[PDB]
RNA sequence: UCAGUAACGGCGAGUGAACAGGGAAGAGCCCAGCGCCGAAUCCCCGCCCCGCGGGGCGCGGGACAUGUGGCGUACGGAAGACCCGCUCCCCGGCGCCGCUCGUGGGGGGCCCAAGUCCUUCUGAUCGAGGCCCAGCCCGUGGACGGUGUGAGGCCGGUAGCGGCCCCCGGCGCGCGCCCGGGUCUUCCCGGAGUCGGGUUGCUUGGGAAUGCAGCCCAAAGCGGGUGGUAAACUCCAUCU
RNA sequence: GCCGUGUCGGCGGCCCGGCGGAUCUUUCCCGCCCCCGGGGUCGGCGGGGGACCGUCCCCCGGACCGGCGACCGGCCGCCGC
RNA sequence: GAAAGCCGCCGUGGCGCAAUGAAGGUGAAGGCCGGCGCGCUCGCCGGCCGAGGUGGGAUCCCGAGGCCUCUCCAGUCCGCCGAGGGGCACCACCGGCCCGUCUCGCCCGCCGCGCCGGGGAGGUGGAGCACGAGCGCACGUGUUAGGACCCGAAAGAUGGU
RNA sequence: UUUAAAUGGGUAAGAAGCCCGGCUCGCUGGCGUGGAGCCGGGGUGGAAUGCGAGUGCCUAGUGGGCCACUUUUGGUAAGC
RNA sequence: GCAGAAGGGCAAAAGCUCGCUUGAUCUUGAUUUUCAGUACGAAUACAGACCGUGAAAGCGGGGCCUCACGAUCCUUCUGA
């Protein structure tokens, strides 16, 4: 009994299955990628910023450590995804030794 | 029509149509819709009560095709179809109703307008109000719903 | 300045615009340069056909227009890959592509696989020196014309269906009413809140 | 067309887009990266194959360049190995023949018919007249100059008129170049002081900031951007 | 000899007649979907076909007027030669 | 001939055919007859129909009676006709319907029984409905914006000598 | 200010008026009360004089005024 | 005397004293005054709630009446 409005809109067609278009697989890992990004940041290291984050991130509070984070790198949700990997290199550096 | 017009009869006259004592110079009262609140106010109530203020909400970016239905009430339902529809409906063997969908004539929703005549029909809309559905369910009628 | 009952109006001609003036004097002109930039082209190319390639079935968006079928860009891979023809092949067979479009819908992909074959079947080709591949004897004779107009395949015939006389029967004078477009309307507007209330009581313990 | 609409505005005067939709026209591609190929690449100089109106593919030396030239590759995915069924191509240059839709372009010089009889006048192109063949020509009764108002006296104008001179786009002998497609298997797969955030300016219809710019801070990689009311959570769509 | 308007008929010309219809026909003809090499109208799809209705093209009869649509005959009264 | 002609599966679109609300949205037909439920201040089924009613209302219709060279018998006509009738447009009034809000209230419905849908009765707000009149073109008057009937400053700005 | 003119101002001088019969009401309420409304019926000549009215749209000019009787304010008065 | 500037009004009162109270509340229209016959302000007659007072009829939705005040835009609070 198909009607426009309401929660199931429309006229009934049927879905058309197909893989996907190869530009929406862009920003994945792809393992050499995540070689390159793990070598070279030994080589090279951590900004002045996330250094005083990771020596928040141990002792101070999580809280103040995102606030902090917040304010440098841009947004919420780049603030949270930069305090959980500074937590990984956090948690591998006490908890791998 | 240069020939037809005010200034052709009026040439030999001195202020050619406006006053010896008022003499229409260019702006006397300023331009456009100038002191609308103040020396023009007695023009805009009493012409045009409502001119200013807020009075709803804002929308930004409306689109006008999400709003986009037409009308058609059923006096002019059953100019949708040939007038061979109905005069083959009636003339006495079952009850087979023709369809009469808004859809392919442009129309999405049927209102009421009364004088629906006494054939049956199935009408394909994709809005109907109560008062049209309820003449379609009188007639013998019925009311299908399409998306 | 204003008097009696009359309108309130903007002429927007408070900005210097008599520079700004555009005259449609060489209006004729220009469409006789464009007839002579079509009869020139026509004449120019081949016996191909005039006014360009085969277009698709494409319906348009936007609730106002989407009962009604209109001419398209190109022909969306995934149609090129149903039909069998190479997708670099396709467009000096005549065949228009759109790479960018998307088929998520089966029925109009299936109307334009069923266009793009009956173009297929309705083609001639001609070899260079009469080699041809995919192809046999004399060219049709003669192809029974030279050069079409406006459309290869007529690229709306927008169809409606028959749909004849039907018996008002029960079930179907008596139940899809106003009262169905009130309720399912509400509930689209009401799923949210109602769901929220079943986690509370699912939180309740 | 939307539309003087959404919106902006001492919300005053005023300003003010877009998306669908109908048309005109229609055409698509390349690279860095990531891998592969013994730098397989390019420039200059010298003498020649052999040439007109001069540019080369051939030969020999100097450089460029591994801090990366070239080939195959581009997000619509790609490559390689398989397996499967086809196929021998395209490009310019040379000579000449055959055309060219208004009937290719440029240039010059040519092409119908009263100066008849009477008459007015400074002078006629005036006015009258030409048998029952309609006085003559007309695919030529545009125009202008000629002692005044001219189809026929004169340039011309008409006509897929003719002949002349030069020039252009395209068939066919010799160079130059030449394995594509499908199915499966594995591997590969991307642009940063940029995005974004704060703040300050200018701008916009863009309104809790449309765009731009300065300064400061400054990324990620199931990531990023956008989804027209700031923010958090969540799902979806879409682009890269 | 004549055309105007309702009434038809010969369904004649409809298959060697025009157009129009969101009339009908799931037995016609073409490439397909729904189940157990075949098949079920088993519901249709894209198209063609041929019935029906609405209006316009002839033939016989019939109706009125023969209307600025007309010729011949006879009549009356003019007319020039 | 920069004309004219045509298209129509070129009518997309514009304006009109529907209004109202800030919006979500909703969205203009009634009266009678015959019966029934406490014919309960409320209503229900079926038919007949169909834009309600009142007061005015051009025109039209009917019209006793009236009007003619001798009287009783019959015809067309025309003029005069008190009165009566159906009443156009339009005006005033009353009722009705649709949307926004208000008050008072009871009942019904089920792609699912709910901080769910629909209905009622009274009162008010609307640029409404109540058998459509618009569109295109042309002309005239009026108002406006533009240099704006003509002429007229003291100024201000930008760039130069 | 008890009293109180002349001139002046309003209304009325019929058919939309008058009378009678009936019926609706959820208003009013000893009451077939009261009041509104609706329907139907009955009788038109209702002061003088003059005159054709009713109605809508569009609309220009004007928005410095001045004088004289009579009535009055300021001022000694004024072509104030 | 009635708060006050005047005028009008008022006697088992509209004054004076006392007793309860919050109608100086909630809501829709109509009307008058100024007037263009617009607005604010002020006022009047109702209607619908909810109340107060009184034995009750009644009276009351501010002051015995004539004056005592204020748009759009913006802010703020309140309401479902
Ligand atoms: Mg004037
Ligand atoms: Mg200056
Ligand atoms: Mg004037």
């Amino acid at each position: 009994y198909p009607m426009a409005v309401g929660l199931n809109k429309g006229h009934k067609v049927t879905k058309n299955v197909s893989k996907p278009r190869h530009s929406r697989r862009r920003g994945r890992l792809t393992k050499h990628t995540k070689f390159v990004r793990d070598m070279i940041r030994e080589v090279c290291g951590f900004a002045p910023y996330e250094r005083r984050a990771m020596e928040l991130l141990k002792v101070s509070k999580d809280k103040r450590a995102l606030k902090f984070i917040k304010k440098r790198v841009g947004t919420h949700i780049r603030a949270k995804r930069k305090r959980e990997e500074l937590s990984n290199v956090l948690a591998a550096m006490r908890k791998a030794a | 029509p240069s020939r037809l017009r005010k200034t052709r009869k009026l040439r030999g006259h001195v202020s050619h149509g406006h006053g010896r004592i008022g003499k229409h110079r260019k702006h006397p009262g300023g331009r456009g819709n100038a002191g609308g609140l103040h020396h023009h106010r007695i023009n805009f109530d009493k012409y045009h009560p409502g001119y200013f203020g807020k009075v709803g909400m804002k929308h930004y970016h409306l689109k006008r095709n999400q709003s986009f239905c037409p009308t058609v009430n059923l006096d002019k339902l059953w100019t949708l179809v040939s007038e061979q529809t109905r005069v083959n409906a009636a003339k006495n063997k079952t009850g087979a109703a023709p369809i009469i969908d808004v859809v392919r004539s442009g129309y999405y929703k049927v209102l009421g307008k009364g004088k629906l005549p006494k054939q049956p029909v199935i009408v394909k809309a994709k809005f109907f109000s109560r008062r049209a559905e309820e003449k379609i369910k009188s007639v013998g009628g019925a009311c299908v719903l399409v998306a | 300045a204003p008097s009696r009952n009359g309108m309130v109006l903007k002429p927007h001609f408070h900005k210097d615009w008599q520079r700004r003036v555009a005259t449609w004097f060489n209006q004729p002109a220009r469409k006789i340069r464009r007839r002579k930039a079509r009869q020139a082209k026509a004449r120019r190319i081949a016996p191909r056909p005039a006014s360009g390639p085969i277009r698709p079935i494409v319906r348009c968006p936007t609730v106002r227009y989407h009962t009604k079928v209109r001419a398209g860009r190109g022909f969306s891979l995934e149609e090129l890959r149903v039909a069998g023809i190479h997708k670099k092949v396709a467009r000096t067979i005549g065949i228009s592509v759109d790479p960018r479009r998307r088929n998520k819908s089966t029925e109009s992909l299936q109307a334009n696989v069923q266009r793009l074959k009956e173009y297929r079947s309705k083609l001639i080709l001609f070899p260079r020196k009469p080699s041809a591949p995919k192809k046999g004897d004399s060219s049709a004779e003669e192809l029974k014309l030279a050069t079409q107009l406006t459309g290869p395949v007529m690229p709306v015939r927008n169809v409606y269906k028959k749909e004849k006389a039907r018996v008002i029967t029960e079930e179907e004078k008596n139940f899809k009413a106003f009262a169905s477009l009130r309720m399912a309307r509400a509930n689209a507007r009401l799923f949210g809140i109602r769901a929220k209330r079943a986690k509370e009581a699912a939180e309740q313990d």
